[PDB]
């Protein structure tokens, strides 16, 4: 809800996940807080 | 203490078999997660705390 | 993003009963609070009352609470409104509203005015009253300052509000709390006052802002939620 007071402190994270279907993978997404996940070096 | 987040579970498949629950939506009153404490309380129980000491 | 769209018009002699609906989709349905509310012709708006459609619990206009029901369909994520035995004070165009956001210094009920608003369905019977503003129309060039006033018949919570409204479209939130302004409203708009007296001022007109203002006191209960006659801002 803008402007901002929650400060996110979730990312809309997606990523290419391996499935059932050890072959063909899904482009899947979840919500992550920023204290589990870290930048590596949208980003 | 309280998580007000009517949140869903958008669990993923992720096998073969096993199953994993991603985080699906998030819905409700957005607001920070935090606990309430009665203040005159804990007032009055540190004083005789420093009683003690 | 958060809409709410609701049902079609009709025409009524008081004794006579009306149902309208209102459809919400942007946001999870069961987190907000949904008002009803109305605003009769040549009349300024009323507040009808209010469910929860998590919790179930309701809270109705002392006026309203025998004749009304209000009932909410999650699946749906549609909330009803029904009101029987239709007097003057009934027609309006019915408005559904949802309650804004959850604020990090608010007592409760201070985000119970009305965030986002449905384009409203109109009834029409016989008529009623409160708030007052002035000036009723208030003729300005683009680049001005404006000021609009409102007084009150009774003292506040500082839980005033003012809305902007094109005709035809729905009410948009400015001012919250006397002085907060809405996410997405600009700078140019502030707000403050205390008692029976409020003003609402724009630093510099745009164009954006020709519409109608609205003040409306808001709370927790039946009674409390009044709005103003409203202040016309028009080009020239
Ligand atoms: C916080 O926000 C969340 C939003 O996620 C909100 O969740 C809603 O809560 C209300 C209140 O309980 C729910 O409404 C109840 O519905 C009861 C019937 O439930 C069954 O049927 C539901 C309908 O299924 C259809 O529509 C949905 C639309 O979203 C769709 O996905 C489906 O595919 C389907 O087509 C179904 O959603 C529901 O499923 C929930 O529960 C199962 C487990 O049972 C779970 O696995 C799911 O994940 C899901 O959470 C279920 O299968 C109904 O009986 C009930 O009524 C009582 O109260 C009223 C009060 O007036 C009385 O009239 C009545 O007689 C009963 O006493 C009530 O209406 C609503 O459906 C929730 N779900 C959604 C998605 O909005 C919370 O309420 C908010 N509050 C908190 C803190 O929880
Ligand atoms: C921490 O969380 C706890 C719950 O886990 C909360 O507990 C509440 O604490 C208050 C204070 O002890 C309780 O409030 C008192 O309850 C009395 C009875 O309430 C029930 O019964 C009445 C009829 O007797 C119903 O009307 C009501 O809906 C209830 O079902 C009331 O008699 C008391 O009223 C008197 O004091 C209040 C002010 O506190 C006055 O406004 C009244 O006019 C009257 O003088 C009173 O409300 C409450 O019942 C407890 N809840 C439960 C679940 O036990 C704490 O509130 C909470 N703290 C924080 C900060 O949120
Ligand atoms: C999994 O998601 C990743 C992104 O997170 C996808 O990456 C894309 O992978 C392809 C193959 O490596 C890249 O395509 C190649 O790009 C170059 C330059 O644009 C072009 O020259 C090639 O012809 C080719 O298209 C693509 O750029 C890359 N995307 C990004 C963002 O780097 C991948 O496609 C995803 N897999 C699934 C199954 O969707
Ligand atoms: C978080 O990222 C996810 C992707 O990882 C975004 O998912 C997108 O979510 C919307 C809403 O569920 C989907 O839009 C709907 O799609 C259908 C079909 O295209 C259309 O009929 C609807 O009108 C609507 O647009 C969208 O398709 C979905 N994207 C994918 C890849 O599945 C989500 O938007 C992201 N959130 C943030 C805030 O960006
Ligand atoms: C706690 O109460 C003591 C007196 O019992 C007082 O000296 C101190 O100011 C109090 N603190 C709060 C926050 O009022």
């Amino acid at each position: 809800n803008i402007t901002d007071d929650m400060r996110g402190e979730l990312k809309n994270c997606s990523f290419n996940m391996t499935t059932e279907l050890r072959d063909k993978k899904q482009k899947v997404y979840s919500l992550f807080y920023r204290l589990d996940v870290v930048q590596i070096n949208n980003k | 203490c309280t998580r007000p987040n009517n949140n869903t579970r958008k669990s993923i498949r992720i096998g073969p078999g096993q199953a994993f629950y991603a985080t699906g939506d998030i819905i409700g009153d957005i607001r920070q997660a935090h606990c309430n404490v009665s203040k005159a309380t804990w007032n009055e129980t540190l004083g005789k705390v420093v009683k003690q000491l | 993003q958060v809409q709410l769209v609701q049902s079609g018009a009709e025409m009524k002699m008081p004794g006579a009963s009306v149902k309208v609906s209102c459809k919400a989709s942007g946001y999870t349905f069961t987190g907000n609070y949904i008002h009803w509310v109305r605003q009769a012709p040549g009349q300024g708006l009323e507040w009808m009352g209010w469910i929860a459609p998590h919790s179930g619990d309701t809270s109705y206009a002392q006026r309203f609470q025998g004749r009304v029901t209000m009932t909410g369909d999650t699946s749906l994520s549609t909330a009803y409104m029904e009101l029987s035995r239709l007097r003057s004070d009934d027609t309006a165009v019915y408005y559904c509203a949802r309650g804004p956001f959850p604020n990090y210094y608010g007592p409760g009920s201070y985000w119970g005015g009305l965030d986002f608003w449905g384009q409203g369905t109109l009834v029409s019977v016989s008529s009623e009253i409160v708030m007052t503003q002035s000036p009723a129309t208030l003729s300005v060039s683009l680049g001005e300052r404006a000021t609009l006033s409102c007084r009150t018949s009774q003292n506040v919570a500082y839980n005033f509000a003012w809305y902007q409204q094109k005709p035809g479209q729905a009410p948009r939130l400015l001012i919250y709390e006397a002085s907060s302004r809405a996410t997405g409203t600009p700078a140019r708009f502030s707000g403050s006052g205390f008692g029976t007296e409020f003003t609402l001022t724009i630093s510099s007109m745009q164009s954006e802002d020709f519409a109608v203002y609205y003040c409306q006191q808001y709370n927790n209960w039946p009674s409390p939620f009044t709005f103003g006659p409203g202040t016309k801002v028009h080009i020239k």
